[PDB]
């Protein structure tokens, strides 16, 4: 829980001011004002359509959801409005695959990549009963979210050091490409959907391409294989005074 | 070139004698296995200039030094003489699956080689760097079929032993 | 062409070593700065001596003593003098070994015991 | 993940089998010596942060260059994610030691550890030696034969627990070459 | 790598926009502050062989305990570690003083060295006994300016501030 | 990102050195005609919204297939996100100039960027003339030797102003080729 | 030079006999593993670089009086030839394995190396302990339990290959002790 | 070994003659030079330890990368060997001033040289950094004399145009 790249060679997440104007008499929240507000949505754009560029007849359908974020100022709320809309379907569920769309939705709202075949069938069993917004919903409303997002901050992707598995980083770091990418250029096709299922990993250039500035990219490939052959038993043995024992 | 054809053929013109049954016999493998290494190389030739792109970061990745003033890519004109002659290494490797052997490679990517990148200072680790990265970047059904990726990734093994 | 510091160090090794004591190892010779490392692993004279093999259980305490009564010098005050890029360094390390100097050490000083 | 008991059920369940008393056998004095497995463990949760901290300025003994300019524990930045990395893998041996099966240490730690070093810049035959130090630090408390630090326990052979955790630090290292 | 540059166009990239004429404001105090931290820094560049000499001997007059078997310099190794990470300090006093931002510390310097200085018993008062010993050693018509004492005597509390 | 300043500490950082009295003659005389910086990349972003715009429609002029139904920037969507590509490449263009160091352009720009653009067919033999027209224009701005236009400076030169910016642009025209 | 099928004619010469019959049909069964054979050969031949540079490394971390001063793989002159003498032998094994018969590496190898080796003062126990370690290594590539690098192939079992590559390795130290 | 006296045999040897006028003229020329070569050789055997551990971080002061992973400063073995090299190398060019020709540096040190670096994936540019840095050390009054200082570089540029 220490994380050498988090607050140090990243930036710092964006968000509202505190959490404690829910609890005011007299306000809803430290009002922003609309130099400090529009400036906030411009993250939450960045971030749940990936870089899109959405345009200007494609952001007069969400005049709604944002006229409610200014008035309501839980970024939540504004997160759930944007992925139940027309241009959160029609990018990232219309013509993908179903573990293309399901790992978009760790992407953009979470931070993080699916850990397991398990967790990310489990996202199918809520598709069968209710679609994508049971999918969505039950992101939004978990305990994951809100230990580490809450109404306050933009859903940013963080760099933890002590992930559950070391296998969360490396799908984070595939899924997050570099800065001027975006989610429409695999044709549909999932990236992380052959590890997640076979249990392998990633390719290591594709990891280390998200990387921030300062973190020897790419340095420690051997010139032989990336990965790991899980049938070779090798013999590593320690010297004691007499011999060498392979305590094997 | 270094064939199926060519080999048969000079160990015969060298005993002088026709073309016997066991010459033909040789020829009947480049009939059986010209399908999975023709397949290997229509599949390299339509997606190279993507590989190349990708294969050469694999380079200025590990040895990021390079880019140092100084070193082999100093400036930009010498940067795309990199990503140039990697891509003459993957066109290389398109005529071996086309030819049946390891002659477009032998006779020109590797005769002479060592030769000149020790005279202009080039570092022939970094261009092991660049083909290693696509031999273990590459999956078996996906990007080709089981016996065409035997077949692509073996010329590169041979490059790869070739330079070092 | 021999010399006199030289003949009078060798023949101290010709006495037994139940009778010569540490002048037994005095036939070893000083030897390059690299072969006293990892693949090689020479061993210096000193290491044949009891004072290699000195762990008292007892200890100074160091605050018994009046203040301005305790030295304490470095042997440097320069990052890349103390340590380079490379891990070759005289004072930090396992490195400190790999010396050209003392490989052999002056035990005809005291005694045969 | 799965523990003893559960690796003996899979085994069983690819021959549609009953876990009959041939089997349990192996199984009868698991938990017949399962004292001196719960003896041993708090033999090293005890003594894990000198441990850990002991591996791994033991391993910048034997190699000064990872604190020069260019080493990869260099400033506060690196050492401390070094310091932190080996009291996880520290943590993912003593469940494997706890369950008696190295399932949960080669799938939530080990699995996709070799892409993760190799896009960072981890050294990695240095990174082996951490280990293989606190692998002979794990039996010297086990066997009570460490040089400091005796412990409390009773008295007989532990010499199959220290086999089998130096098994699992073994893993580390074939996982990462 | 916290600067006055760096901090003004990660807000101009976090809104989307270009430079703005409120942030070419910004670097004209970058050249007004500079020649009292350009001349921080210079005096400390031919002088710190002597100031990092004085500043690690006032660890050991105060705090004689270090040298009993067990803590932190208690062999002659651990001596020359301890004089090298005040070498280190003043160094990135001696770059901060170059960028005009706290950048160089909390980048190498300050991020981990509570969880560092934890795990090894390295104390904490004993780091500020040293740094501290140095920031009122400072004379300020003596050794240089009025105002580069200043900018000198800010990077120092900032690092006996996020220390302590 | 790193400006011209801490470029400067990363290379003595290297050498683990003390920044002397030979590197701070080349970061004095930085802020010496350090007002000229400041004096040309508002000559860059006043001017931004037009440049952008005579950028894109020259690259009609000399690839009029591009607006032949196949062609790239053929329908108004296309039309609208090629010119916006133009906004973001000459964005960070501009935060260099202001650093003095491609850092910022090479990180947050042009890392990734060719994989992508033969990732959804943009034609990058085009996208490069598309480049190097708003180059011929933003030199001449930066020289004061625009036709309309003639923003009034101070005398002297910018000679080397604008060619450090002729850099930070064949820097995107080299990454995308 | 005799292949796997020139051994089973030569046999039937000595008695004049035609070839048929029980004979027929154990060739029959030597051309079905014959895939098996051509799979492996490629994994030997792939990895032939790395095997003769870990094997004369390996040989030298044993005996570290080979680079000592006087040491026979002491000069670069001495050096480039042992490991140009330790891939001719790993070739004329892969020849063996081709084939299936042992008849080219025996006479155009092995025939009077060990009297070469004794000429020249070369250590005949290194050699050995050179050439003990190309058998490990071959082993664990047609087996598929490298820990360093895992091919692709169809599944199944190559044992048998393992243990006609392990008898030719054998020969090599049996012949030049 | 290449020397004066060597060559001016084995050419007299081949023809089959006696050592005639000119090859007695030839040692005469090892006569009146060997006061430059000699003062050299002897500066050099006494301070040895001092060039090649000043010449040995000269490499990894130009080339910080080869403490990355699989490179070939990782561990503390590997740069052992590496200063064992460079030294090995400098004892050669003492060889060298010695006999008075490149003698030891043709069959000791250069020859095989270029199989051995490029099997083990050394860098021959890191072998030739440390050689180079110590041809510009040299100031030609203060270590040795004039004369000795053109013998002591020409040898040390001899092998780096041997490695390049
Ligand atoms: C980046 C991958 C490398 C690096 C590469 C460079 N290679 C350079 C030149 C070069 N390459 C070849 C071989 C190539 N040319 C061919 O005709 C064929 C086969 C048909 C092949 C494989 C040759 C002959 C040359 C020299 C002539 C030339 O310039 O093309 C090169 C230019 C060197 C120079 O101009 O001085 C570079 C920069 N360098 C790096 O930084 C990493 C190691
Ligand atoms: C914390 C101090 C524990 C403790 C741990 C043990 N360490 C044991 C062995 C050991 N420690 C080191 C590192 C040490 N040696 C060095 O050369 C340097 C500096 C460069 C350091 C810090 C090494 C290398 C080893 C040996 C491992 C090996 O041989 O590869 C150990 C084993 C038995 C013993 O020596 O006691 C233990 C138990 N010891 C303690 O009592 C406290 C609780
Ligand atoms: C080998 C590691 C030791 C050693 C071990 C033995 N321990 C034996 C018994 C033992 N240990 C504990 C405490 C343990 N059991 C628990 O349930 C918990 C925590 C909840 C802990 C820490 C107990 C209770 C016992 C049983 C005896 C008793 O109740 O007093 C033991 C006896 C064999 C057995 O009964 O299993 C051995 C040999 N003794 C040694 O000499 C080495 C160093
Ligand atoms: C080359 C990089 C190949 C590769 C070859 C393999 N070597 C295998 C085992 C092995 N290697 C050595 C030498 C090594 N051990 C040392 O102690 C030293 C230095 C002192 C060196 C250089 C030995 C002694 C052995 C083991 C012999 C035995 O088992 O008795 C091996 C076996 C399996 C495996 O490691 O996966 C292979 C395949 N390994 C690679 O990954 C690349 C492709
Ligand atoms: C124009 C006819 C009025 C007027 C309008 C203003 N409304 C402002 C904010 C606002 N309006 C609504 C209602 C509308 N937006 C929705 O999203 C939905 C439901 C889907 C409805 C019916 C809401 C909820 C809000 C608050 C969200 C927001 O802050 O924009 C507004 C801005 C005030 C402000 O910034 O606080 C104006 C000026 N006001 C007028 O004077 C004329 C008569
Ligand atoms: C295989 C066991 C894995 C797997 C790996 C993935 N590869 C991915 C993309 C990709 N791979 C290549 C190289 C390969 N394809 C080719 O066409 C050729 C040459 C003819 C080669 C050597 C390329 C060029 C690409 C990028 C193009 C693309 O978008 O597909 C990939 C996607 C993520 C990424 O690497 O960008 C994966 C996951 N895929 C699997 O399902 C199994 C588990
Ligand atoms: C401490 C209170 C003294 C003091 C002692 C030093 N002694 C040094 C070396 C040394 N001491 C002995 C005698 C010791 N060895 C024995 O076998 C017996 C009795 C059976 C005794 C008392 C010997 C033989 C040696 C030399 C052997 C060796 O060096 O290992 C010593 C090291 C000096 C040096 O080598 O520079 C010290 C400092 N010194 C003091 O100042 C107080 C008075
Ligand atoms: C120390 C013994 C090593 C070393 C370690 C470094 N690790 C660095 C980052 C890092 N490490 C891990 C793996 C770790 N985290 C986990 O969650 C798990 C499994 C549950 C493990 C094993 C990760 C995932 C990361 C990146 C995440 C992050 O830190 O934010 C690191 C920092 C590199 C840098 O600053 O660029 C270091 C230095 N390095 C060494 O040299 C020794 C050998
Ligand atoms: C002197 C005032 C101290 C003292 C210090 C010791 N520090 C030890 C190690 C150390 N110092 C640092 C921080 C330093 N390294 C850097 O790279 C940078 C910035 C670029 C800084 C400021 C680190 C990270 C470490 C640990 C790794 C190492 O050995 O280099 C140290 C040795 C630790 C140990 O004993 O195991 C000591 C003794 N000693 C003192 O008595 C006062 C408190
Ligand atoms: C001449 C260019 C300059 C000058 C240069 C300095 N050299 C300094 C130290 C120094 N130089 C050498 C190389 C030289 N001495 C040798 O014995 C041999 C070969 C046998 C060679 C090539 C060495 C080894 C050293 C370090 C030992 C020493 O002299 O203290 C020097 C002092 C600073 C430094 O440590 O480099 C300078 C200034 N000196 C001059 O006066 C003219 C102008
Ligand atoms: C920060 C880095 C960064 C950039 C540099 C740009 C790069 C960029 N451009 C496009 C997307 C595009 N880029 C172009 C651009 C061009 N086509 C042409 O004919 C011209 C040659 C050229 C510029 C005039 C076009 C036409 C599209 C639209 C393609 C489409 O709609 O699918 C996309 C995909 C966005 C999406 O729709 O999801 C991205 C990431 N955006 C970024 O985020
Ligand atoms: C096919 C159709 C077609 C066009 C749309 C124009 C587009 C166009 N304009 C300019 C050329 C230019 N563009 C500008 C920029 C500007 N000029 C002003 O008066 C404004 C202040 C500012 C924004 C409009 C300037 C100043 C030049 C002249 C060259 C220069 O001085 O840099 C160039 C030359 C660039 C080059 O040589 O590479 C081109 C192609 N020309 C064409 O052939
Ligand atoms: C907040 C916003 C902000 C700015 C816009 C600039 C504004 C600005 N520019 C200059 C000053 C100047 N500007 C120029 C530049 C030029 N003169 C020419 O004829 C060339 C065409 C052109 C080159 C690009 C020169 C030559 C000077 C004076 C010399 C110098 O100090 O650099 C000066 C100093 C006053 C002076 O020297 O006259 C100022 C305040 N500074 C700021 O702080
Ligand atoms: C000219 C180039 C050329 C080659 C490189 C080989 C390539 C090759 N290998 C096998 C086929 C095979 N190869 C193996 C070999 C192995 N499997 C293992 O599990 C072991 C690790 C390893 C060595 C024992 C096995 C078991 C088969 C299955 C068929 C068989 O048993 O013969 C096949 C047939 C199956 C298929 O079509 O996919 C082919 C073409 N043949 C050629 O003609």
């Amino acid at each position: 829980a220490f994380s050498s790249i988090q607050n140090v060679l990243t930036d710092a997440p964006l968000g509202t001011p505190s959490a404690m104007g829910f609890l005011d008499e007299r306000t809803e929240k430290p009002l922003m004002g609309p130099s400090e507000m529009d400036e906030l949505v411009y993250a939450v754009y960045k971030q749940v359509f990936g870089n899109a560029h959405i345009m200007e007849s494609e952001r007069a359908e969400l005049r709604d959801a944002e006229s409610l974020f200014r008035y309501l100022r839980d970024v939540r709320e504004f997160v759930r409005a944007l992925a139940k809309s027309n241009a959160y379907t029609s990018r990232f569920l219309q013509g993908n695959q179903q573990y293309r769309f399901f790992e978009l939705n760790f992407k953009h709202l979470l931070g993080r990549g699916p850990r397991s075949l398990e967790e990310m069938a489990s996202h199918s069993a809520l598709y069968a009963e209710g679609g994508f917004e049971a999918v969505i919903d039950a992101i939004l409303d978990s305990d994951e979210y809100a230990q580490e997002f809450g109404s306050t901050v933009v859903p940013y992707c963080r760099f933890k050091g002590e992930y559950p598995t070391n296998e969360e980083f490396n799908r984070m770091l595939v899924l997050k490409g570099a800065n001027s990418t975006s989610d429409k250029a695999g044709k549909g096709r999932s990236k992380l959907c052959y590890s997640i299922a076979a249990g392998c990993s990633q390719n290591w250039l594709s990891m280390s391409k998200a990387l921030p500035f300062g973190t020897e990219k790419g340095t420690g490939f051997n010139l032989i294989s990336s990965s790991r052959n899980p049938a070779a038993r090798p013999r590593i043995g320690t010297k004691i005074p007499g011999g060498v024992v392979f305590s094997s | 070139m270094k064939s199926v054809i060519t080999t048969v053929v000079s160990a015969a013109d060298a005993a002088g004698r026709f073309p016997s049954n066991s010459d033909l016999e040789s020829i009947q493998g480049n009939i059986q296995r010209s399908a999975a290494r023709l397949e290997a190389a229509e599949k390299l030739a339509g997606n190279h200039e993507a590989v190349v792109k990708e294969a050469g970061d694999a380079c200025f990745a590990k040895y990021a030094y390079l880019k140092n003033p100084g070193e082999a890519g100093e400036n930009q004109e010498k940067i795309n003489k990199c990503y140039r002659d990697v891509d003459h290494y993957m066109r290389l490797v398109n005529y071996c699956l086309v030819v049946g052997g390891t002659g477009p490679l032998d006779e020109w990517g590797i005769a002479g080689a060592r030769e000149v990148y020790r005279t202009l200072n080039l570092p022939t680790s970094a261009y092991v760097a660049s083909i290693a990265y696509t031999r273990d970047r590459l999956c078996v059904p996906r990007d080709m079929s089981a016996q065409a990726g035997v077949e692509f990734s073996a010329y590169l093994d041979y490059l790869i032993n070739a330079l070092s | 062409v021999s010399t006199t510091k030289a003949d009078l160090r060798y023949v101290g090794a010709t006495k037994p070593a139940a009778v010569g004591g540490r002048r037994a190892m005095n036939l070893m010779k000083q030897q390059p700065f690299w072969m006293y490392g990892p693949p090689y692993n020479a061993v210096t004279q000193d290491e044949y001596e009891p004072i290699s093999a000195a762990a008292p259980k007892a200890f100074v305490d160091y605050q018994i003593f009046a203040p301005g009564t305790v030295k304490v010098s470095p042997d440097s005050v320069n990052a890349n003098e103390l340590n380079p890029v490379s891990g070759m360094s005289k004072y930090i390390g396992k490195t400190q070994k790999l010396v050209g100097d003392q490989g052999i050490s002056d035990r005809s000083d005291k005694l045969p015991m | 993940m799965l523990d003893a008991f559960s690796r003996v059920v899979v085994n069983s369940d690819a021959k549609a089998a009953y876990v009959g008393g041939s089997d349990l056998q192996a199984l009868k004095s698991f938990i017949a010596d399962g004292n001196k497995r719960l003896d041993a463990v708090n033999s090293i949760v005890s003594n894990a942060s000198c441990m850990v901290s002991d591996a791994v300025s033991g391993m910048i003994c034997e190699n000064p260059g990872l604190i020069s300019p260019g080493g990869n524990c260099y400033t506060n930045r690196r050492m401390a994610a070094c310091l932190r990395d080996g009291e996880i893998i520290l943590r993912y041996v003593s469940y494997a030691l706890l369950a008696g099966d190295a399932s949960v240490l080669e799938d939530r730690c080990l699995n996709g550890l070799k892409e993760t070093y190799i896009a960072l810049g981890v050294p990695t035959n240095s990174s082996i030696r951490a280990v293989s130090i606190m692998k002979a630090q794990a039996v010297a408390f086990i066997t009570n034969t460490a040089t400091e630090r005796k412990m409390s326990f009773a008295a007989g052979d532990c010499t199959s627990l220290a086999s089998e955790v130096a098994s699992y630090f073994d893993r580390v290292g074939a996982a990462i070459s």
